[PDB]
RNA sequence: UUCGGAGAUACUCGAGUGGCGAACGGGUGAGUAACACGUGGGUGAUCUGCCCUGCACUUCGGGAUAAGCCUGGGAAACUGGGUCUAAUACCGGAUAGGACCACGGGAUGCAUGUCUUGUGGUGGAAAGCGCUUUAGCGGUGUGGGAUGAGCCCGCGGCCUAUCAGCUUGUUGGUGGGGUGACGGCCUACCAAGGCGACGACGGGUAGCCGGCCUGAGAGGGUGUCCGGCCACACUGGGACUGAGAUACGGCCCAGACUCCUACGGGAGGCAGCAGUGGGGAAUAUUGCACAAUGGGCGCAAGCCUGAUGCAGCGACGCCGCGUG
RNA sequence: GCUCGUAGGUGGUUUGUCGCGUUGUUCGUGAAAUCUCACGGCUUAACUGUGAGCGUGCGGGCGAUACGGGCAGACUAGAGU
């Protein structure tokens, strides 16, 4: 299941813009409801929670998937919110994100989704693909002369492209060069928080 | 019609018995000796060294060992309902 | 007797295989008492490995091969050599290897460059 | 029976039975011979039915009625009762 | 050649004899607190069909029987008698050391001994069939492997002392008997022992393990799928056949319960796969296929296989994706 | 309530020795599956294959003797006369 509601009023609640650029957000920077500008009590389960919140929803991973995520970056060797944040950025539809081949998370998902993109000449359609070292993220020979595809092509230099990834010239494909350590992913959020939420 | 005949055994390596070294404790059983071994072994959770005793019934081919007598055996094929053990010799004997 | 058989142990619709020295009563997934071998029939030749110097033990020694693993020794060459055939050499063939990860990758850097 | 082959063997589980009963009891009734021969002190016929009894012990081990390390353990002792006599 | 009967001579083949299989595979957890299981040893105390390999051999005869055919009994299930015919069925001889007994050598040790050799005295086997004319499959005695299995022992895993005296074939010895094998396993006499507060004897409960769930670990609960082992096949006992038997779809007897009967007597065992009734909070289709893999027989083609491979059904669980 | 004492648990200083406990090392074993690691194959994942760890143990051979213990002695501080 996907969450497909009201954008920004999952921005509100975490008192944090999650989507790039948002003009219903900073008119209210306030959590949404009735009781909408009354005072919080500031927990200390409140930040952990909430701060989990802010991955879920920039990612669009539901808590069964991304707990799954956490079992194993536990377990993995280094630290944890790196590797947590590692392998949620391996993502074939954050991949598209961030190589400036859409405009928000949402339609980033339905791209890969839909199916308009290849990997090693390989037809996927899963938005949960975990590229590795040397992936090429190819687009499909059909799904050229498209709109959303050629609107992708002349902004190609509003939003800066990570130094992990590799964009080329007229075949719109990608080219993984190494998985993302901690300083080239964007930070709207600290990664702690996140694994004190799981410690309780 | 070349063959040999008699094809020799692979020769396998001969596996011991074990021995244990014990007292007397009862005689007056007319060939049969008693013989109480004893052993130390860990407990399994707190770690203290377990001192068990055993009693065994070993083979007399000639009644000689009084109470006292370090003895020591060998197992062997079952020779009665219970008695599973021979005295191979004895040493320092009951005084 | 001993047979040296197949043993099924991959998914639904994968069949993996294991060339496993047992006895003849004893269901497929049993104990084996030596597994000398593996068969993949899903590649594209085929995924056929037998130890070769073990496969040799059992035969010299009485194990019958059931007729589909008969078929794989005849393929690696260690039933000619048994038997004394003139087929003693291994007539098995591996797949194309394919160009690697890492060569694919400098190819897209030099084809934009 | 329910099975076909079961009707079969049953009918000669049965002829095998007949055949083993006879053979065994020709056993009991030569060994026993040799008893009364052996208990008097004789060694005249003691010496003479062993000859035939262990004889028939042999036969009855060929045939598959009795095992052989069973008519070897009782030709070992029949022979041992001659040579205490 | 009647126009719907004759001709085994003849590939093919119902019933029958004979070989092998049927002790594997599949199910269930009632029983068992035990060498049942886990683990590591012992077997100088043992067995081992079919398979592989070394050496010898495959030799003379004999009497029957099922089927067939003719008949008697019975309501049936089934069964008695007379004639008649074979074999790789059966029985009896000749020759063949790993059967036995006595007396010796040579090697080794772990006390009984063990393996290897020599002499004398006693003994044990079998079987043929097929052939487009370098089709081919078998038989028997034995040395040695491989696999499977039996038996014994060390240590390990429940609650209860408001169960404290249990045991007389019980503990040990000798002479016999028995067994594949050691052994009170059994038997006759002789000795008076054996176990126990480190829990004997008893009562409650329970199949065991790799594993599974939890936990920071140590521990604690559990034994469900899958895989190993054990135990049982309507309840209780018992042998038989065979290399191998808790003999699930075998035999005999007794008991309970269904069913047939002409009242004399007979038949049955889903804890195999589906399925029905019942109990219950609650758990599914009277499905397809021998294509794949494993097994049985056959030289082989093949036949057999509710093992198995799959499908049907239930959000029952995990995983993945949609509803923009 | 308090002492006495049986089985059991525990033991001062020191010399020599055996190498049972302890400890080092090596071969046999600890089936496969599950489990952790690393790659590979199903479009991903669950699932699955391969390689290595794990299997806390137990048995056989060869080293060490500080400590515990067994054996054969010595000593007077504890204990008794
Ligand atoms: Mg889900
Ligand atoms: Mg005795
Ligand atoms: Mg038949
Ligand atoms: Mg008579
Ligand atoms: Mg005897
Ligand atoms: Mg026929
Ligand atoms: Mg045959
Ligand atoms: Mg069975
Ligand atoms: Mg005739
Ligand atoms: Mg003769
Ligand atoms: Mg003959
Ligand atoms: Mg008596
Ligand atoms: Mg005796
Ligand atoms: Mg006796
Ligand atoms: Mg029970
Ligand atoms: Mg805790
Ligand atoms: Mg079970
Ligand atoms: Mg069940
Ligand atoms: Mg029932
Ligand atoms: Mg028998
Ligand atoms: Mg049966
Ligand atoms: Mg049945
Ligand atoms: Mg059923
Ligand atoms: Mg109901
Ligand atoms: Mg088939
Ligand atoms: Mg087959
Ligand atoms: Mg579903
Ligand atoms: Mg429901
Ligand atoms: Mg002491
Ligand atoms: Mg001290
Ligand atoms: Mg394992
Ligand atoms: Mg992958
Ligand atoms: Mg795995
Ligand atoms: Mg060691």
């Amino acid at each position: 299941a996907r969450y497909t509601g009201p954008v920004t009023r999952k921005s509100r609640r975490l008192r944090t813009d999650l989507v790039g650029g948002d003009q219903a957000f900073e008119k209210r920077p306030y959590p949404p409801g009735q009781h909408g500008r009354a005072r919080i009590k500031e927990s200390e389960y409140l930040l952990q929670l909430q701060e989990k919140q802010k991955a879920r929803f920039t990612y669009g991973v539901m808590e069964k998937q991304f707990r799954r995520y956490y079992e194993e970056a536990v377990r993995q060797p280094g630290k944890t919110g790196e590797e947590l944040l590692k392998i949620l950025e391996s993502r074939l539809d954050n991949v598209i994100y961030r190589a400036g081949l859409a405009r928000t998370r949402r339609m980033a998902r339905q791209l890969v989704s839909h199916g308009h993109f290849n990997v090693n000449g390989v037809h996927v359609n899963v938005p949960s693909y975990r590229v590795s070292q040397y992936d090429i993220v190819d687009v499909r020979d059909k799904s050229l002369n498209t709109v959303p595809f050629q609107i992708a092509r002349e902004t190609a230099g509003e939003r800066p492209i990570p130094s992990w990834l590799q964009v080329v010239g007229e075949r719109q494909r990608v080219l993984i060069h190494q998985l993302p350590e901690r300083a080239q992913i964007d930070v709207p959020l600290t990664e702690q928080l996140i694994v004190e939420y799981y410690s309780k | 019609v070349k063959g040999p005949k008699h094809t020799p055994r692979t020769p396998k390596p001969r596996g011991r018995r074990k021995t244990r070294i014990g007292y007397v404790v009862s005689d007056k059983m007319q060939k049969t000796i008693v013989v109480e071994l004893e052993d130390r072994m860990r407990h399994p959770l707190y770690g203290k060294i377990i001192r068990t005793t055993k009693k065994v019934k070993a083979h007399d081919e000639d009644s000689v060992a009084g109470i006292g007598d370090r003895v020591s055996l060998m197992e062997t094929r079952p020779l009665s309902a219970t008695k599973r053990w021979r005295l191979v010799e004895i040493l320092e004997k009951a005084k | 007797a001993v047979k040296i058989k197949l043993t099924r142990l991959g998914k639904i619709r994968n069949p993996q295989y294991r060339v496993a020295v047992a006895d003849a009563r004893t269901r497929r997934d049993g104990r084996a008492i030596e597994v000398i071998g593996r068969y993949h029939p899903k590649e594209e030749p085929s995924l056929i490995e037998i130890n070769s110097e073990r496969a040799q033990y059992w035969l010299s020694v009485g194990a019958q091969p059931t007729e589909p693993v008969l078929k794989l020794l005849k393929i690696t060459g260690d039933w000619q050599k048994f038997k004394g055939l003139p087929g003693a050499q291994g007539r098995l063939k591996v797949a194309a290897p394919k160009p690697s990860k890492l060569e694919v990758f400098n190819a897209a850097l030099a084809a934009a460059d | 029976a329910n099975i076909k082959s079961q009707q079969k063997r049953n009918r000669t589980n049965e002829r095998a039975r007949l055949r083993n009963k006879a053979v065994k009891s020709s056993l009991r009734t030569a060994v026993r011979a040799f008893r009364e021969a052996a208990h008097a002190g004789d060694k005249a016929k003691a010496a003479e039915l062993l000859a035939s009894t262990n004889r028939k012990l042999d036969k009855a081990a060929s045939k598959g009625v009795i095992h052989k390390n069973q008519a070897a353990n009782k030709k070992s002792a029949l022979a041992q009762a001659l040579n205490k006599l």
